[PDB]
């Protein structure tokens, strides 16, 4: 079974955090449905779990403040909370739960995460540079600078370009904010020949980039 | 109230690895086990104490006893080198999970770091701003330092550095960040990152043309 999640990335404190995610077959009321976190520092955690009845079942510090909507309809289920806090930052899982249920409770089948920040910080949109390459192999790169928040996807001619490809983690520099550089690697003698393009996207700005390198 | 398991794990190839995940009590609590990469969401390895998903290979058993379960990995391998957690439910009783256990394979192979030194591109210049590029992959183990230098003199500030990081071909991947401001960039003969690995250290060099 595939699980999707979509929300945002960035969230100011006191507000309400809003997450959903979305389920395709199983099929529906064969499983509970449960949301996992993961703070980027380290540790696991677990916050509730629905069913399509509408009965839910919440973690208990964290009671009288998620709570867990759903949509048997359009195959989706939701999440608010709360008054979110600055220390509620951390990468966010849908997951499922077998039906009777199964006491000997286990997730099998987890989304891929989405990482929400929260800080009084404002979003921003990335600068991005060619690194340009020239001069067996040469190696060519996008840098992507100055961005907020995390993450940021990196794909080479729509997703072309799997071989030779590395995208590096970011950095937190003096700033506050992000910056991350991807890099291919690539037969020289093609070099003139062809044509490169990066193909950056950061979703809690909306915006998506595709630069293009050409040799010096 | 938590799982306390150890935060590391050491292992050689081929040897076996046990990992202690404990409460109390436990066994009459039912303990399954979790496994993630770096970058990706963990993945079911036990479910039930000692049963296993489909998709799991041989090599992976856990058992369940007192007031500890466990986690067996006979034949232990490269591909196996995650984070792993544990999970109950104890005590009032929503779910929590363990602490999580670094697992590391070493007794692997050396390797010399690729480095390479990328100079400002014409935007960033043509936008009052420049950042030298050095970037570290294909070594290990992951043990680096950097270094940075303008002409001989090495340069002090305007630095940042990432953290070693894992990569796909079971190796390690670094980067680091020169901030500069372009008059310090076209005002010099050289610029230079060197990366120290072990004992062997690697440099590189570019030049305003």
């Amino acid at each position: 079974v595939q699980l999707q999640e979509s929300g945002p990335g960035l969230v100011k404190p006191s507000e309400t955090l809003s997450l959903t995610c979305t389920v395709s077959g199983g099929s529906i009321s064969s499983y509970y449905w449960s949301w996992i976190r993961q703070p980027p520092g380290k540790g696991l955690e677990w916050i509730g779990y629905i069913y399509y009845s509408g009965s839910t079942n919440y973690n208990p510090s964290l009671k009288s403040r998620v709570t867990i909507s759903v949509d048997t309809s359009k195959n989706q289920f939701s999440l608010k909370l709360s008054s979110v806090t600055a220390a509620d930052t951390a990468v966010y899982y849908c997951a499922s739960l077998p039906r009777g249920q199964l006491v000997n409770a286990y997730f099998d089948y987890w989304g891929q995460g989405t990482l929400v920040t929260v800080s009084s910080a404002s979003t921003k949109g990335p600068s991005v540079f060619p690194l340009a390459p020239s001069s067996g192999t040469a190696a060519l790169g996008c840098l992507v600078k100055d961005y907020f928040p995390e993450p940021v996807t990196v794909s080479w001619n729509s997703g072309a370009l799997t071989s030779g490809v590395h995208t590096f983690p970011a950095v937190l520099q003096s700033s506050g904010l992000y910056s991350l550089s991807s890099v291919v690697t690539v037969p020289s003698s093609s070099l003139g020949t062809q044509t490169y393009i990066c193909n950056v996207n950061h979703k809690p700005s909306n915006t998506k980039v595709d630069k293009r390198v050409e040799p010096k | 109230y938590e799982l306390t398991q150890p935060p590391s794990v050491s292992v050689s190839p081929g040897q076996t690895a046990s990992i202690t995940c404990s409460g109390d009590k436990l066994g009459d609590k039912y303990a399954c086990w979790y496994q993630q990469k770096p970058g990706q969401s963990p993945v079911l390895v036990i479910y039930q104490d000692s049963k296993r998903p489909s998709g799991i290979p041989e090599r992976f058993s856990g058992s369940n006893s007192g007031n500890t379960a466990t986690l067996t990995i006979s034949g232990t391998q490269a591909m196996d080198e995650a984070d792993y957690y544990c999970q109950a439910w104890d005590s009032f009783s929503t779910f929590v999970f363990g602490t999580g256990t670094k697992v590391t394979v070493l007794g692997q192979p050396k390797a010399a770091p690729s480095v390479t030194l990328f100079p400002p591109s014409s935007e960033e210049l043509q936008a009052n701003k420049a950042t030298l590029v050095c970037l570290i992959s294909d070594f290990y183990p992951g043990a680096v330092t950097v270094a940075w230098k303008a002409d001989s003199s090495p340069v002090k500030a305007g630095v940042e550095t990432t953290t070693p990081s894992k990569q796909s071909n079971n190796k390690y991947a670094a980067s680091s960040y020169l901030s500069l401001t372009p008059e310090q960039w076209k005002s010099h003969r050289s610029y230079s990152c060197q990366v120290t690995h072990e004992g062997s250290t690697v440099e590189k060099t570019v030049a305003p043309t």
